[PDB]
């Protein structure tokens, strides 16, 4: 526990942004995902 | 493996000290020169094959297999642990107020914890004296002689009706034989059996590899003879050691194959046991 | 048998005890444990028996699940045993995990599937046992059709208990060992070597035989694919073609994966063995 480099937070706001940010990755990997089941 | 505590300072160092471009490249450089130059080192190992399979079969601590045996990773920090006088005696000798003891072998003793039982108020021990010595000897009346070969190691003075006594060592000794002396106040010169009080005997102490020293010129020839007669004993034992890699190498090979046998801490493969038994048996002793 | 009884009908036992003052008698039988149940001669004997088996099916199922539900565990120990990371602590001194594989297998699913073999086999019998009375109350029934001899077999029980399942590992491997043995013995003809070696067998033999099975039929696949290419100059040369390809190969990624070096030992020993044989 004294080892110094072992030690080497987010504010509310960047976490909504973050969250939004998931929820926008999620559903293009969605629609990524629905693009490769399509017939042929 | 004694570094970590300077790269743990170095990396913090560089980190809080802001620093020009060029300093900063000249650092990442050393850094991985020194990675690169340890792996190369590492995939080009004799015996590197041998670890690398042996590293995922068995459960072994050290590398067994080294010619030049590492004085760091022979060397352990050992920590001291109390010890029973009675326990590392092998050799004693009492007289009317003093009692020598001897021990298997060398110790670094720290302190001392003495209790009394079965105290009688007729007389009891006002000052104990302890004296140590490092040089062996195989009978002790031979050592039994007093002022010469002893060294003063603590004076106590005791409290009328203690019990218990802490002669605490401000240094540790290295000592091998060992002598308690009643200086102000009783004990049988045959058998040492004391009707006054009995006294208990407890140690701070660890194992230590010293020898005896030298004071003259034939102490110096007794020195050569015994180091040529170790390294003698080390050259054959290193020999028996190298002898095993070939049977290493070929258990490995056979490992490798993995070829199903047909017959549960037995139902294991019998190559593989035997490369434990062969590794962790006989080449770690 | 089951129950047994033995009469002294030519010329003395004690009626509670059996004490006998004039002799004393001793048995020994030359026999082996049997699986069988009791014979079905009417209608609540026939009641009883599937009320029997549904109870044996019952508890096969359940021994079933609790068979299966191993798998996961070993496929958790080999995921773990496949990284082959060193731990720290003579036979205590294997590693953990490599112990805990052969208790887990070798332990605990062989008496799964001993249970289950038991009960299985038991279910068998008396299932033969009810359609054999059914068959012959059928034939009664209709006695108030000529077969013949081989009819007779398929019809019967006798043909019921002699086929494999078709997804069994074990019969599968049985059934490469008698390829391998039978393809060993026609090769011995050197108009089938050629035509054998035109049917693109050293190949086969290459990529899937060398490295599986017991270490007898690895030597074995190694000796039939060094006799396919006896006298066949286009075929040894096929067969280097593929050794010195698998061995550029691993040797060029040896450097990054030592595994690569070390698991070539199946080809340099088919070189071996091509070469020794003049
Ligand atoms: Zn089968």
């Amino acid at each position: 526990s004294q080892f110094l480099l072992t030690r080497l937070k987010m504010s509310e706001t960047e976490r909504q942004s973050m969250e939004s940010e998931r929820a926008d990755r999620s559903l293009f990997v969605q629609e990524l995902l629905l693009s490769t089941l399509v017939r042929e | 493996r004694k570094a970590a505590q300077f790269v743990d300072l170095l990396g913090y160092f560089s980190l809080k000290t802001p620093q020009t471009e060029k300093k900063l490249k000249e650092y990442s450089q050393k850094a991985v020169e020194i990675l690169r130059t340890q792996n190369h080192i590492l995939t080009n190992h004799p015996n590197s094959n041998i670890y690398n399979t042996l590293s995922g079969l068995v459960e072994f601590d050290g590398y067994y297999l080294e010619s030049d045996p590492c004085l760091v990773c022979n060397n352990p920090e050992v920590p001291f642990c109390y010890i029973k006088l009675s326990s590392i005696k092998v050799d004693t000798r009492y007289t009317t107020t003093q009692q020598v003891v001897k021990l298997i072998g060398s110790h670094t003793i720290s302190k001392v914890t003495v209790k009394i039982g079965d105290l009688k108020r007729t007389k009891m021990v006002r000052t104990i004296n302890l004296y140590y010595n490092n040089r062996t000897v195989q009978a002790i009346v031979e050592l039994k002689n007093k002022p010469a070969r002893w060294h003063k190691a603590k004076k106590v003075q005791l409290t009328p009706g203690q019990t218990e006594v802490k002669i605490d060592l401000p240094l540790p000794i290295v000592a091998s034989n060992l002598m308690i002396e009643f200086a102000d106040f009783f004990l049988c010169n045959a058998c040492g059996f004391c009707k006054y009080a009995r006294f208990d005997f407890m140690l701070y102490a660890k194992p230590c590899c010293a020898v005896d020293p030298i004071e003259n010129e034939e102490d110096r020839k007794k020195a050569v003879s015994n180091i040529n007669t170790l390294l003698d004993k080390a050259d054959r034992v290193y020999h028996q050691l190298m002898g095993h890699r070939p049977q290493l190498e070929n258990l490995l090979c056979k490992v490798n194959e993995a070829a199903p046998e047909k017959p549960t801490s037995a139902s294991v493969n019998r190559y593989i046991l035997q490369l434990a038994q062969e590794y962790c048996g006989d080449c770690k002793n | 048998a089951s129950n047994l009884m033995i009469e002294f009908a030519d010329f003395f036992l004690c009626n509670a005890c059996g004490f006998c003052k004039y002799a004393r008698f001793d048995f020994m039988l030359y026999a082996k444990p049997c699986c069988a149940v009791d014979p079905i001669e009417n209608e609540e004997d026939r009641k009883k028996a599937v009320s029997n088996i549904n109870t044996l099916l019952d508890k096969a199922d359940r021994v079933y699940h609790q068979l299966m539900g191993h798998r996961p565990q070993l496929e958790n120990l080999l995921c773990k045993v496949n990284e082959a990371a060193p731990e720290k602590p003579t036979s205590a001194s294997v590693n953990r995990y490599i112990l805990q594989l052969a208790q887990e297998y070798c332990g605990d699913c062989k008496n799964s599937f001993d249970e289950l073999s038991k009960i299985i086999q038991k279910v068998f019998a008396s299932r033969k046992e009810l359609l054999e009375y059914d068959l012959q109350q059928r034939e009664a029934a209709t006695k108030s059709p000529t077969f013949t001899a081989s009819q007779y077999r398929a019809l019967s029980v006798l043909g019921c208990g002699h086929t494999s399942s078709t997804k069994c590992y074990g019969c599968a491997s049985a059934v490469t060992e008698h390829c391998i043995t039978l393809l060993r013995a026609l090769a011995t003809n050197p108009a089938l070597r050629h035509i054998l070696v035109s049917q693109g067998l050293i190949r086969e033999l290459f990529d899937y035989n060398l490295r599986r099975g017991a270490a007898a039929m690895r030597e074995e696949v190694r000796q039939l694919m060094c006799l396919l290419t006896r006298d066949n100059p286009e075929a040894t040369q096929q067969m280097n073609d593929l050794i010195i390809g698998k061995v550029s190969t691993a040797l060029k990624g040896h450097w990054a994966n030592p595994d690569l070096a070390s698991s070539l030992q199946y080809e340099m020993l088919l070189l071996t063995d091509s070469i020794s044989k003049e």
